[PDB]
């Protein structure tokens, strides 16, 4: 299937005293692979998968020296933000950034992208065809025409279409034993009465991965969302995620409905019935 | 693998 | 800014079972900003050796972490998550129910 390489970055200002708090998280699909936090005593990236573990000095020190130059850029950043939107020397305020590439089944590349947020706003993107910018306000306009400058656009699409795929390519490989296995979910039902003439049912889905999945509920072989409850996805902490859908029903009547679950790594989709 | 530092502050 | 308070779900890495060692985890979301403070909690006191996920955020910008501990789920004993955040006016404890 496809796969994903992809870095989240935050920087929050301490107006107070001293420089802003750095965490930088790197991904490839739903695994994380690297961290790098400014307030740890390493100051280096850090592995966070047993499959990067194996590269040597030269990546990590070239991984270090990038992520702490990035958290300079990003110091600048939260600098001029507060100058640009007027605002007090006081506060606090938040830089956030992601970027990655995606290539398809065939492992060639199929997108890239990059997205920055001021206080959790969008600021400014590189558009999909990853030749130009969108810009929210007249201040990321101020820099959308410093990054045009700069030709920006055109060294990330260098990045996106190039390094980013080769290197998402090598950890494909080299992680193959994890990265391109798929853990279906584990998948079962629960009941809880709420009452002496209605029941809850619960679709359990467990340790799957990648995260992406969906639980749907039917009635009589027809979607049903009244009465239902979807919770978020949410980490197992292994590595795997959990996710549950539930639907109220009268009491006697749980055999009308089925909870569907789709994934990658099921072939066919489930169907759960409460019997 | 990282982009390098390649933008300009805002 | 937008202020964005916490969405918060208090779950078992494994499926409980009374007596057997498991994981408890409070997983906190959909936040901003990012400064946040989550205890996790026996019968209301406050757990201390608990480890935090990397700060990462979801395609709107919001905020997730996982925080967790090693435990063993009883017939008795209570466990919870205590989170305190900006956007609220006193710390929201949101009990670990087995079944959720």
């Amino acid at each position: 299937g496809s796969h994903s390489m992809r870095y989240f970055f935050t920087s929050v200002s301490r107006p107070g005293r001293g420089e802003p708090r750095f965490i930088a998280v790197g991904y490839v699909d739903d695994t994380q692979f690297v961290r790098f936090d400014s307030d740890a005593a390493s100051q280096r990236m850090e592995p966070r998968a047993p499959w990067i573990e194996q590269e040597g000095p030269e990546y990590w020190d070239g991984e270090t020296r990038k992520v702490k130059a990035h958290s300079q850029t990003h110091r600048v950043d939260l600098g001029t933000l507060r100058g640009y939107y007027n605002q007090s020397e006081a506060g606090s305020h938040t830089v956030q950034r992601m970027c990655g590439c995606d290539v398809g089944s065939d492992w060639r590349f199929l997108r890239g992208y990059h997205q920055y947020a001021y206080d959790g706003k969008d600021y400014i993107a590189l558009k999909e065809d990853l030749r130009s910018w969108t810009a929210a306000d007249m201040a990321a306009q101020t820099t959308k025409h410093k990054w045009e400058a700069a030709h920006v656009a055109e060294q990330l699409r260098a990045y996106l279409e190039g390094t980013c795929v080769e290197w998402l390519r090598r950890y494909l490989e080299n992680g193959k034993e994890t990265l391109q296995r798929t853990d279906a979910p584990k998948t079962h039902m629960t009941h809880h009465a709420v009452s002496d003439h209605e029941a809850t049912l619960r679709c359990w889905a467990l340790s799957f991965y990648p995260a992406e999945i969906t639980l749907t509920w039917q009635r009589d072989g027809e979607d049903q969302t009244q009465d239902t409850e979807l919770v978020e996805t949410r980490p197992a902490g292994d590595g795997t995620f959990q996710k549950w859908a539930a639907v109220v029903v009268p009491s006697g009547q749980e055999q009308r409905y089925t909870c569907h679950v789709q994934h990658e790594g099921l072939p066919k989709p489930l169907t759960l019935r409460w019997e | 693998f990282l982009p390098s530092d390649f933008f300009p502050s805002v | 800014m937008i202020q964005r308070t916490p969405k918060i779900q208090v779950y078992s890495r494994h499926p409980a079972e009374n007596g057997k060692s498991n994981f408890l985890n409070c997983y906190v979301s959909g936040f901003h900003p990012s400064d946040i403070e989550v205890d996790l909690l026996k019968n209301g006191e406050r757990i201390e050796k608990v480890e935090h996920s990397d700060l990462s955020f979801s395609k709107d910008w919001s905020f997730y972490l996982l925080y967790y501990t090693e435990f063993t789920p009883t017939e008795k004993d209570e466990y919870a998550c205590r989170v305190n955040h900006v956007t609220l006016s006193q710390p929201k404890i949101v009990k670990w129910d087995r079944d959720m």
